[PDB]
């Protein structure tokens, strides 16, 4: 029965607000230190502020002056107001309930995503990494330059999963996202198999499919 | 204030075996001021034990807990499938907290050499003024790598990035893609383009190269 | 020739619990403010609306000594203005305070190897003292719906907290044995004189 349910995280511009929601069940937010941590992609775990029952509260050095934790006891609900955000405020927003020495963080919600980029919104250009000419071969595809976060890789619409790998995206400093996507097959196939790689992007409504052949 | 290492960055373990992670503090606190976390990729972290040896309730008994002063310890008795995760300590009764870095336990499996494959930037991408380069590395074991780019026999440093898949759910290897990116401006100045990789299984390092412009 | 029993507040053997904090009138004896140093690893010495070098010469209505034990870590909270644990739930000090706060080191008694654990904060309640506040009950603390009935469990935590005490811990984590004075003007005869 016990949870805590966020919402309002998102993209932002840097310079941009945002307010986070923690709705509580099960504790009462008024009677309870109640922290908010943040991670960012990557990393491990970073507290960023606390207030107490009493209603004292406390924050990480790197957001002072930035936000604001705060609470409704009557919707028994915990709030951060984030204002001037920056690119490194980046990260995955947890809500917890602490109790310190008593327990832990016993209780944590499920976390909301906050982004912050400059950059616009972009579909991938979608290239190929067409198989080697000189038994296993390898192939795959390039998407590179699209923002934000997911793209989804599929390969012969579904019929194709045995031998793929689909990395992470890595951030490049353009603040665009770039991944691969692979697979290894056998080197007779080359001639006579057709090897399409489709790429979705719903944020740009980009549908991309790409055929990958020897050359 | 207080920092805490721990140890090790990651570990590597088979079901059925007794696994122990350290944590230590830089200065020296009250045992009851020790918690460990569990957290899986896209999960909230969970709590494990609070003040160094209490088990949270509804945490299985393999689970335990000790140390006092600088060095505390997390050990699971029989390691089961379900515990492969990250663990975090983190100091209590404090704001701000210190958390750990982190300890991944990982599965072991015997040594397995990389396939190695390179790919030139396809034609496409060159019309646009960008050279993308990609090195795949595919299906080896353990996760520790060296990919070392070589343009022209000159060590490429600050312009590549790699991306690393988790655990594969079936043979429990790793894959890795490194991408090196050029201007075409730079790319048409040089011929040879080579990934060489360093990894346990292979008995002397590994090159993978192509020259530019000769199919 | 009369001194104010200094002696027994700032040498006594036995400190408080800072949630139980001891409280010694001050009245009718002479004051000599110079005797409070004692050599201490981490001596301080602050004053308010007040000037430590010239506190022989003034005459007051009545002192009041507080005393009690806390983290070093914590000293920083016995302060006008402050908040935290310490000076929301244990000892509060008003923003307009007269008077001094004198902290040090005390690893040396209050500490021992395999722990001294006599020494209590409160850890939970539901709002900030106020100034000069003592609240001494070890109710069980109700952090959600379901009462409690006199019974530590979930959502039900008993207020009170032991330090853990170690030489080898770090200073933040150290004992500290803190006096504060305050200085009381009334309409009334002086009786603190130095």
């Amino acid at each position: 029965e016990v949870q805590l349910v966020e919402s309002g995280g998102g993209l932002i511009q840097p310079g941009g607000s945002l307010r986070l929601s923690c709705a509580a069940s099960g504790i009462t937010v008024g009677w309870n230190y109640m922290s908010w941590v943040r991670q960012a992609p990557g990393k491990g775990l970073e507290w960023v502020s606390v207030i107490y029952p009493g209603g004292s509260t406390d924050y990480a050095d790197s957001v002072k002056g930035r936000f604001t934790i705060s609470r409704d006891k009557s919707k028994n609900t915990l709030y951060l107001q984030m204002n001037s955000l920056r690119a490194e405020d980046t990260a995955v927003y947890y809500c917890a309930r602490d109790l310190g020495e008593a327990g832990g963080m016993d209780v944590w919600g499920q976390g909301t995503t906050v982004t912050v980029s400059s950059a616009s919104t972009k579909g991938p250009s979608v290239f190929p990494l067409a198989p080697s000419s000189k038994g296993t071969a390898a192939l795959g595809c390039l998407v590179k330059d699209y923002f934000p976060e997911p793209v989804t890789v599929s390969w012969n619409s579904g019929a194709l999963t045995s031998g793929v790998h689909t990395f992470p995206a890595v951030l490049q400093s353009s603040g665009l996202y770039s991944l691969s996507s692979v697979v290894t097959v056998p080197s007779s196939s080359l001639g006579t198999q057709t090897y399409i790689c489709n790429v979705n992007h719903k944020p740009s409504n980009t549908k991309v499919d790409k055929k990958v052949e020897p050359k | 204030a207080i920092q805490l290492t721990q140890s090790p960055s990651s570990l590597s373990a088979s079901v059925g075996d007794r696994v122990t992670i350290t944590c230590r503090a830089s200065q020296g606190i009250p045992s009851s001021y020790l918690a460990w976390y569990q957290q899986k990729p896209g999960k909230a972290p969970k709590l494990l034990i609070y003040a160094a040896s209490t088990l949270q309730s509804g945490v299985p008994s393999r689970f335990s807990g000790s140390g006092s002063g600088t060095d505390f310890t997390l050990t699971i008795s029989s390691l089961q499938p379900e515990d492969f995760a990250t663990y975090y300590c983190q100091q209590l009764n404090s704001y701000p907290p210190a958390f750990g870095g982190g300890t991944k336990v990982e599965i072991k499996r015997t040594v397995a050499a990389p396939s190695v494959f390179i790919f030139p930037p396809s034609d496409e991408q060159l019309k646009s003024g960008t050279a993308s380069v990609v090195c795949l590395l595919n299906n080896f074991y353990p996760r520790e790598a060296k990919v070392q780019w070589k343009v022209d026999n000159a060590l490429q440093s600050g312009n590549s990035q790699e991306s690393v898949t988790e655990q594969d759910s079936k043979d429990s290897t790793y894959s890795l893609s490194s991408t090196l990116t050029l201007s075409k401006a730079d790319y048409e100045k040089h011929k040879v383009y080579a990934c060489e990789v360093t990894h346990q299984g292979l008995s002397s390092p590994v090159t993978k190269s192509f020259n530019r412009g000769e199919c | 020739t009369n001194l104010c029993p200094f002696d027994e507040v700032f040498n006594a053997t036995r400190f408080a619990s800072v949630y139980a904090w001891n409280r010694k009138r001050i009245s009718n004896c002479v004051a000599d403010y110079s005797v409070l140093y004692n050599l201490a690893p981490f001596f301080t010495f602050k004053c308010y609306g007040v000037s430590p070098t010239k506190l022989n010469d003034l005459c007051f209505t009545n002192v009041y000594a507080d005393s009690f034990v806390i983290r070093g870590d914590e000293v920083r909270q016995i302060a006008p203005g402050q908040t935290g644990n310490i000076a929301d739930y244990n000892y509060k000090l008003p923003d307009d305070f007269t008077g001094c706060v004198i902290a040090w080191n005390s690893n040396k008694l209050d500490s021992k190897v395999s722990g001294n654990y006599n020494y209590l904060y409160r850890l939970f309640r539901k709002s900030n003292l106020k100034p000069f506040e003592r609240d001494i009950s070890t109710e069980i603390y109700q952090a959600g719906n379901k009462p409690c009935n006199g019974v530590a469990g979930f959502n039900c935590y008993f207020p009170l907290r032991s330090y853990s005490f170690r030489p080898t811990y770090g200073v933040g984590h150290q004992p500290y044995r803190v006096v504060v004075l305050s200085f009381e003007l009334l309409h009334a005869p002086a009786t603190v004189c130095g």
